């Protein structure tokens, strides 16, 4: 219970021993964390604060460190008056030790009580007293106070003004002191008057801790009150052209590398030409390092464009591009890129080539060292090509060939990160992947064994390259990487990334060679099932590339082998769900895919079935039953795209990459029942002007284009044969039928949510009311849930609204349909429904739980809990209803 | 750097994958 | 007044940078709305102003983030409405013209019209 444990641990206070007393003192925080209840959360506050008023001061120290650590728990006491008070009354002891703990408790509890007038007056005379640990402790409490109370900044600003060019407070304390400004963010004549005392501070005091700690302070009040920044921008970096100390400039650059973070918009072209000309009359390479940082960091955001020929940023990038030093050059890198990528004046073709040569440079310099700095640069050498190949298309092809020239004579841990960048570049340029095929494999041949910690990673990340590379299947090239993978990795995990991303990229054959090479080398069935549904998958995919073109027997023969695996994998795969992480994207997945290749079938069974069983004898109408088959395809895949649509609502913890194939397969069953739609059932209806505005097609992957490519071929010719035949044709049977082949041809991806939980996230729903309620009475459902992330709570989506549906379905219809919209505050939330039950009997209610992003998407994801409602009535009523009634 | 790059960033490693790496790996 | 100065700067900003790409367009808007949010939680005679500026903003980033969305990438019948995003920005945009138009004492025909 958790009052019984807290007198548990409140009879060892009064133990007389300071241990046991510091024993019952320090485990209270561990009662707040298990206990948040504001009544007991309160009167353990006031005997904490009561043992702090009589006992010593170890044992204030130890209350001190308590309400450090429970200070988010300390706003839910309400006693606020008299629990201040108890602790306020030993600020009058001569002790200054006990006079030091308790500024440090009131600048602990500063955040509730900001405008208690006798704790600032208190810190004020604390200020002037003569005992050090008294006056620190006032500084502290004056830094906490002042920044949860405007009244108590306005003259303490003046206080601590006085006391700094006092010059009987000696520099130590000074030091300390001048932070106090930082939070003089309050009022706009505050924080004026704050900058006019540092701008007098610094000059007063030059040397190097007062400067560094008033320059530190002046920034941190001008990112706080937004209206000092440019002044102090140019402050800035006059005083890192000007100061000549090391310290002061490495601050002044640390600084500006603060404000470009925080305000890069507020930049003016004036501040980066200083800052440009601070880095090129620099003689040091740590300070023109720090330097070309800030002006990275600019380089990536909208200043560039405040900034805009060739100008002192660009000579001075196109400078450090070509810097012995490998982080100048690595930032010079990024400055040309960000320039190249960033705008297309005619002034950046002439850099565009500097930056290509600057990148291959640095890749040359930066492969064969194997340091641990030398990869940092490394990394954002090919981050940066990454982002010129994918900004500007065209040049993409000397990133890759030189890419593929460096990987033959770079060292191993190098490697990785080039087949990293190559991936990422293949997978938004297609036509860049078979032409590089070649190296690729003669680097995975060379091979062999030739490393022994980094191999595997290269293995994976060099065969993740071979499948993106690759966009048509392997002859030769499997069977030497199952060679290489045979002779020298018996590392299962090596072989099953690799099926994962052949799989991920549609190759699979290769996925299915290498998943039978896999199901003797686990341990658990469960994974033995997971795998061998893999397998299956793999296989009935493949069965699935023998569509050669125009052939429907074939194809109906294809569709029939790759369901007979693909369903005998989904029955391998349900044995694999578990009661702790079951399989549920992956079964759904499976069940559409299998729905979607049916109904592929059944349409190419009604191809067939236009020239078998010829119409009926009726003098649309007048076509056979082949007009009520179509309709139940459309209505099918109609069905079909509505549930990728829930699955794709259901998901909510997959990448973008994942939910954009679950959109390409919903558009897919869309494209064929908007194909039935317009040339068989309804063309004069249908067929309106659905020209979809093809600008910039931004396919992330080679098979969203394969994809969107099939969609645009198959609308364009639904739209040529829109009404130039009669509704019984053979051209709208064979281009429909074609459009089929078209669609399957493309194999399919499996993607990174199908292999991998990333963002678990879901609703405990702890509702709280088979129940019984009064026919008279209104139930109510007192319905509270709190979410339950895992590792990463916001990785792709967050959660803004927890949106409860909750319905009465009698007779266990739906008139209790209601709606509430409560918003989680602390990862947990409650609200409360009004349910009537005016017809007895037993009334099933459901409650669902959707989950509204911070985008506004609905996401239905929360659990559909059900509990059963008897309306029983009372038998005073019942009499009563019964004598009215006869 | 591959923002999509599933062996990289395996820094948020499942449940089910990592008992299936804990049972492949060494064997 | 440096604080109207201020809000006269970001708003001259915004004017002036109205030719970028849609992503620096989007990044400008949110760091000027974030800016006079900040500029009406500091200056209290000025945050009438400071939040009206910033609910035409949001309108306008609203506006643009609506014009930059996938479905004009995809045909009309290949539309899908579960993973849509204008609709509710036009809606948003809607209730924020009303809540600029009757929730500010200080308007005028001259802030009415664009209003409409």
């Amino acid at each position: 219970d958790a009052n019984s444990a807290l007198m548990e641990l409140d009879k060892g206070l009064r133990s007389g021993k300071l241990g046991e007393q510091c024993e019952a003192v320090v485990r209270f925080p561990r009662l707040f964390q298990k206990y948040p209840f504001p009544i007991l959360i309160n009167s353990a506050f006031l005997k904490l604060a009561d043992v702090f008023r009589v006992g010593n001061n170890f044992l204030r120290l130890c209350v001190l460190k308590v309400t450090q650590q429970s200070e988010k728990h300390l706003e839910k006491i309400l006693n606020v008056d008299e629990f201040v008070k108890r602790i306020f009354s030993v600020i009058h002891s001569n002790d200054p030790v006990a006079r030091a703990i308790t500024l440090r408790m009131l600048g602990s509890l500063a955040s509730i009580i900001p405008e208690r007038k006798n704790a600032h007056h208190s810190i004020r005379q604390s200020l002037d007293s003569h005992d050090n640990v008294e006056v620190e402790a006032a500084v502290f409490a004056a830094a906490n106070f002042s920044a949860q109370s405007k009244d108590f900044a306005v003259g303490i600003c003046n206080k601590i003004s006085e006391m700094i060019q006092g010059l009987a407070t000696p520099v130590d304390l000074k030091l300390k002191l001048i932070p106090i400004l930082q939070h003089m963010h309050h009022d706009a004549i505050l924080a004026s008057s704050a900058r006019q005392l540092l701008q007098q501070l610094v000059t007063s005091y030059p040397s190097t801790k007062m400067v560094i700690v008033s320059l530190h302070t002046f920034t941190l009040l001008a990112a706080s009150s937004l209206v000092d920044t440019p002044k102090q921008i140019q402050l800035l970096l006059q005083y890192l052209k000007n100061d000549p100390r090391k310290a002061v400039k490495r601050l002044a650059i640390q600084d500006l590398k603060l404000l470009a973070n925080k305000t890069p918009h507020t930049w003016s072209r004036e501040n980066i030409q200083a800052l440009c000309e601070c880095a090129l009359q620099t003689p040091y390479d740590s300070l023109k390092l720090g330097m070309l940082s800030v002006l990275s960091t600019l380089s990536g955001t909208i200043a560039i464009k405040h900034y805009f020929r060739s100008s002192d940023l660009v000579k001075l990038a196109q400078e450090c591009c070509y810097h012995n030093n490998r982080g100048i050059a690595a930032h010079g890198v990024r400055v040309l890129t960000n320039i190249t990528v960033s705008c297309q004046e005619k002034d950046l073709l002439a850099l565009e080539q500097d930056a290509v040569f600057g990148l291959e440079s640095l890749l040359v310099l930066c492969s064969q060292d194997d340091s641990p700095g030398a990869q940092a640069t490394l990394k954002i050498a090919l981050n940066c090509m990454v982002k010129l190949a994918k900004g500007r298309p065209h040049l993409s092809q000397s990133v890759v060939e030189t890419l593929l020239t460096q990987l033959h004579s770079a060292q191993d841990a190098a490697r990785i990160l080039m087949c990293h960048c190559l991936a990422a570049i293949a997978m938004q340029l297609p036509v860049l992947g078979d032409g590089m095929l070649g190296d690729l494999m003669e680097l995975y041949k060379v091979i062999g064994r030739s490393a022994t910690d980094k191999q595997q990673e290269l293995l994976v990340s060099l065969a993740t390259v071979i499948f993106v590379a690759s966009q048509k299947a392997l002859s030769v090239e499997s069977k030497a990487v199952i060679k290489q993978q045979l002779e020298s990795v018996s590392n299962g995990w090596t072989v099953y990334r690799i099926a994962r991303q052949a799989s991920r990229m549609g190759n699979h054959d290769m996925a299915k060679e290498l998943y039978q090479s896999l199901l003797t080398q686990v341990a658990s069935e469960h994974f033995y099932f997971w795998l061998n549904s893999l397998k299956e998958f793999s296989h009935a995919e493949q069965c699935l590339t023998g569509l050669q073109e125009e052939n429907y027997s074939s194809a109906l023969s294809c569709i029939a082998e790759s369901l007979k695996f693909y369903h005998k994998g989904i029955a391998s795969l349900t044995a694999a769900s578990t009661p702790l992480n079951p399989l549920s994207f992956q079964c759904e997945f499976v069940k559409l895919r299998i729905d979607l290749l049916q109904a592929f079938s059944q349409l190419i069974c009604t191809c067939n079935s236009l020239k078998t069983s010829p119409p009926p004898a009726i003098a649309l109408q007048r076509c056979g039953r082949i007009s009520n088959q179509m309709k139940q395809s459309m209505e099918e895949f109609r069905s079909l795209a509505s549930r990728y649509g829930d699955l794709y609502q259901a998901s909510f913890d997959a990448d973008s990459a994942t939910l954009r194939n679950v959109e390409l397969q919903q558009q897919s069953c869309l494209l064929i029942s908007h194909a039935i739609e317009a040339l068989i059932l309804d063309p004069e209806s249908a067929s309106f002007q659905e020209y979809g505005s093809t600008g910039t097609a931004h396919a992330d992957s080679e098979y969203e284009r394969r994809m969107m490519s099939v969609y645009n071929h198959v609308l364009e010719e639904v739209e040529s044969l829109n009404r130039k035949y009669t509704p019984v044709s053979y051209m709208h049977t064979a281009c429909l039928c074609n459009a089929i082949i078209a669609l399957l041809k493309v194999p399919l991806s499996f993607q990174r949510y199908f292999f991998q939980k990333l963002q678990s996230t879901s609703i405990k729903l702890a509702l709280s009311p088979p129940i019984a309620v009064q026919n008279n009475q209104q139930l109510a459902l007192k319905v509270e849930g709190v979410v339950q992330h895992g590792s990463k709570p916001g990785l792709f989506r967050k959660i803004q609204s927890v949106c409860l549906n909750v319905s009465s379905t009698l007779q266990s219809n739906m008139t209790n349909e209601m709606e509430q919209r409560v918003e989680p505050h602390n990862d947990y939330f409650s609200t409360q429904f009004l349910l009537n039950f005016a017809i007895l009997g037993t009334h099933n209610i459901t409650v669902e739980s959707s989950v509204k992003d911070a985008n506004g998407i609905v996401w239905k994801t929360g659990p559909r809990t059900t509990i059963f409602v008897k309306s029983l009535e009372d038998p005073y009523s019942q009499q009563i209803r019964l004598q009215q009634q006869q | 750097x591959x923002x999509x790059x599933w062996x990289x960033x395996x820094x948020x490693x499942x449940x089910x994958x990592x008992x299936x790496x804990x049972x492949x790996x060494x064997x | 007044d440096p604080s109207q100065q201020f809000l006269q700067q970001s708003l001259e900003r915004v004017y002036s940078l109205q030719h970028l790409d849609p992503q620096g367009a989007q990044e400008l808007l949110e760091f000027t709305i974030r800016d006079l949010q900040r500029l009406g939680e500091l200056q209290s005679e000025l945050a009438g102003v400071a939040d009206f500026s910033a609910t035409y903003l949001r309108c306008q980033l609203l506006l643009i983030k609506a014009l930059q969305e996938k479905l004009w990438n995809v045909a009309a019948p290949l539309y899908l409405k579960q993973s849509d995003l204008a609709s509710a920005a036009a809606k948003q945009i809607m209730e924020e013209t009303y809540k600029m138009e009757f929730m500010y004492s200080g308007v005028e025909n001259k802030q009415v019209v664009i209003i409409h």
